[PDB]
């Protein structure tokens, strides 16, 4: 119990929708669906961290 | 049946905000209709497919409706736009006057929205883009027509109006040039067509699905791409930032992916960061080096990374007798007192400078075929920056003494 | 009475005026205002644009004009309008006695004492910026780390979503940036001439630098070597950690560098493992030598997310290595140090032990010295033209 | 009476960093230093880490 993250950062931004953007990126990388994504953008790049256990 | 978008609006129709209505493109790419923020309403276009919105144009950017009441319609053979108060707050101007009937408005698959006549197109989209260049689409000059055809950003990231960056072709020069402006400030240089890419922006390059090219000729001075992949989705765009960027849809990133983003580089990319006679280099400190056989105008301040001033020659020109001395893998400097003459070559291009005592310096003005075409500059050099792997020549005259065999 | 005491029957208010001056005059300490709030804070004296270097109470703002700062009960203490603490020092002693002072060093450091000693120091608890004789990093001894927290923003003081930090529960200690809760950017290990993913930071007329690792600290100090010069780090509101020399020719902070200086290739892990960024090519991630893309679809459409793998499975002995040229040194979580042995003998070591995926020396200086091994995939990747380290990544004998 | 005014010239002074509070004044004082003469005025922008000083001259 208590969260874990999983870290995916690219080239771009967050835009208006990147936590939905962010979990649906780590899908299609682990096959595996997370708790949720929070998403931020500085630096022209999109990085999404994934809350996972743990 | 008909609960789907059409791609038409003809003569008796409209498309009105209470309706939710759109237009789709036939290939199902793009959508056209109504859209808000900003607390304003907007008639625009966006990709029909990605769930997230991407507004790729906007009719009325500088003039909002004022709310939820819109109505988009053919009026006297003309395209309006028209808020709760019956009052336009849009609309083509026509380009002629013995228009016939049935005019109709059309949603082509490359995004095009159209007006048209049996006789042809009448406005077209492609002619008014707001922040982004679409495939097809031409950036640049329309000779016949003096349009320039330009780029502006939305205001910020909701508000689709005019910003402050535009990036736009300039020909009142030696060679046609891409700028970025920032209002009336010149705040990047994108340069000439060299003629693989621009001078300024070396990471463009052909793509799997997508293959660009600058026309310069006797009906234009333009840019365009074609993606030759119907299935991916590529596009320039100023973002409000002021960032010029090719981004691609990346389906296994779930982003639009940048290629490219101009300016690259704070550190040598912004106009004029080293004063004349002298180029930034990212790899080297102080940024702004001297050219060789030049020596900074004011040393302590060049000690204490002051460019400001630049370089100047440490020996007087004697015209016959100068040489070169040649500078590798440049950005052109701007070319706004420069002459060219793409039909002679390098060798007939020095003996010109030589011969011109007020030449200081020349390159080719095309990269291909090891290098074909004269531009030749006069006084002072400015704006440039040198690069680890792509650029150019470029021939800087010295005064004997200074010249190295 | 000195311009750089506070005595316990002294104070500054807002609306006297009064402030605090360095001996030597490069500081002033007293009351600002912005974002309409009011802050006590401090400053370059001689320069009339203000440049604020550090601030008190940062998250706790005073929202009219009114307001005190003094020692109260053997304690610095900042008064509100209605005479309730809105900031104070929360003392580390229990036993302290008159007189208690508070004091402006010439290094700008603002001290509360006692006749025992130092209580309090501003120099413990920095807000955005170092300035010279400020260590950055652990206070072993306390177990206290010195950081950076950015300006919300041009306007706003208080605590931003920028913070630069040191970490040393790894191979190396190691400089991050991190924004909230998110690891951003890595500046890396000391090499020990400069930090790996800080290729401009340089000894200079007037300003020198080191890093100190030993028993009672791990932390970083520069010093400014002329004193009619202004230098200073500082981590600004948009993220960016960055050297700063105050140039009168140009009436301006000039910026000496600034990190991260690419958005191409320095944020953290734009490449995935196995991979490394190269600003020079196309595209930026580069697989390593021996290395294949893990998907080739998603590497073709630039999706380097995933990374490289080796082409050939590694037999551990009889394994070679293949050296990569102006490296930043992947990340040390992992990573294990030897200073005592040289480049031949930690390739030996290196190929002895089967977990081994590559080394490198800990140390630059000399023809370099130290050794530095890593386990497992390698992290956070990307060359320099002119600058970097030499990186030895293990593969199997037939690639090499 | 009536002659033709000088006409409006542009000077740019661009460098390293941003416009600050004060911007304006610090482009003009920096001009000063740059040419020994004052400017009628300078605005001051700041994007890309860098501050561009438009300085209207004649
Ligand atoms: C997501 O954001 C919230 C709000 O700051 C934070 O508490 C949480 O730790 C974040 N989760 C991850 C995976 O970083
Ligand atoms: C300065 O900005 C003003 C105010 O917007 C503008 O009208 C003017 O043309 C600018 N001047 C220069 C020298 O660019």
């Amino acid at each position: 119990r208590k969260t874990c993250v999983h870290r995916l950062n690219s080239g771009g931004s967050c835009g208006k929708s990147g936590q939905h953007d962010c979990e649906a990126f780590y899908t299609n990388k682990t096959n595996q669906k997370a708790f949720y994504c929070n998403c931020t953008s500085p630096f022209r790049t999109r990085y999404c961290d994934c809350a996972i256990a743990a | 049946a008909a609960a789907a978008a059409l791609s038409t609006l003809s003569s008796t129709e409209s498309l009105t905000i209470s309706s939710n209505r759109t237009l789709v493109s036939p290939g199902n790419i793009f959508e056209l209709g109504f859209f808000r923020t900003n607390s304003r309403w907007y008639l625009g276009m966006w990709y029909k497919k990605l769930s997230g919105r991407t507004y790729v144009w906007v009719a009325n950017r500088d003039n909002p409706l004022s709310n939820s009441i819109g109505t988009l319609k053919i009026s006297n053979m003309n395209l309006v736009l028209l808020d709760h108060s019956n009052k336009s707050v849009w609309s083509t101007n026509l380009t002629r006057e013995n228009v016939r009937s049935p005019v109709v408005a059309e949603l082509l698959a490359n995004g095009n929205f159209v007006v048209r006549d049996p006789s042809g197109f009448l406005w077209q989209s492609f002619d008014y883009p707001t922040d982004t260049l679409l495939p097809e689409m031409k950036l640049g000059y329309d000779l016949k027509t003096g349009l320039n055809r330009f780029l502006v950003s939305w205001r910020s990231s909701d508000d689709p109006s005019s910003g402050d960056f535009s990036y736009k072709l300039d020909i009142q020069r030696g060679l046609p040039e891409f700028y970025t402006f920032k209002d009336n400030t010149l705040v990047h240089r994108t340069g000439p067509w060299n003629g693989i890419r621009f001078s300024g922006i070396p990471e463009e390059q052909q793509l799997s699905y997508m293959v660009y090219n600058f026309t310069e000729n006797s009906e234009e001075v333009a840019y365009t791409f074609l993606v030759t992949n119907n299935s991916i989705y590529s596009r320039l765009t100023i973002n409000f930032s002021g960032f010029f960027e090719r981004l691609t849809w990346t389906p296994s990133l779930v982003i639009w992916n940048p290629i490219w983003s101009s300016p690259a580089s704070f550190q040598c990319d912004p106009y004029m960061i080293c004063g004349p006679g002298s180029y930034c280099d990212v790899n080297t400190l102080p940024l702004c080096n001297c050219i060789q056989g030049f020596k900074p105008l004011n040393v302590q301040e060049w000690d204490m990374r002051d460019h400001t001033r630049g370089c100047i020659r440490r020996t007087r020109l004697s015209c016959r007798g100068d040489g070169f001395t040649r500078m590798k893998n440049m950005k052109l400097p701007e070319t706004t007192m420069a002459t060219v003459d793409r039909s002679i070559g390098v060798k007939e291009c020095e003996k010109k400078c030589l011969s011109d005592c007020n030449c200081t310096a020349f390159a080719n003005a095309d990269i291909r075929d090891g290098g074909t075409g004269c531009v030749i500059w006069t006084g002072r050099l400015d704006d440039m920056r040198n690069y680890a792997v792509s650029g150019q020549d470029l021939y800087v005259r010295l005064a004997a003494a200074d010249v190295v065999e």
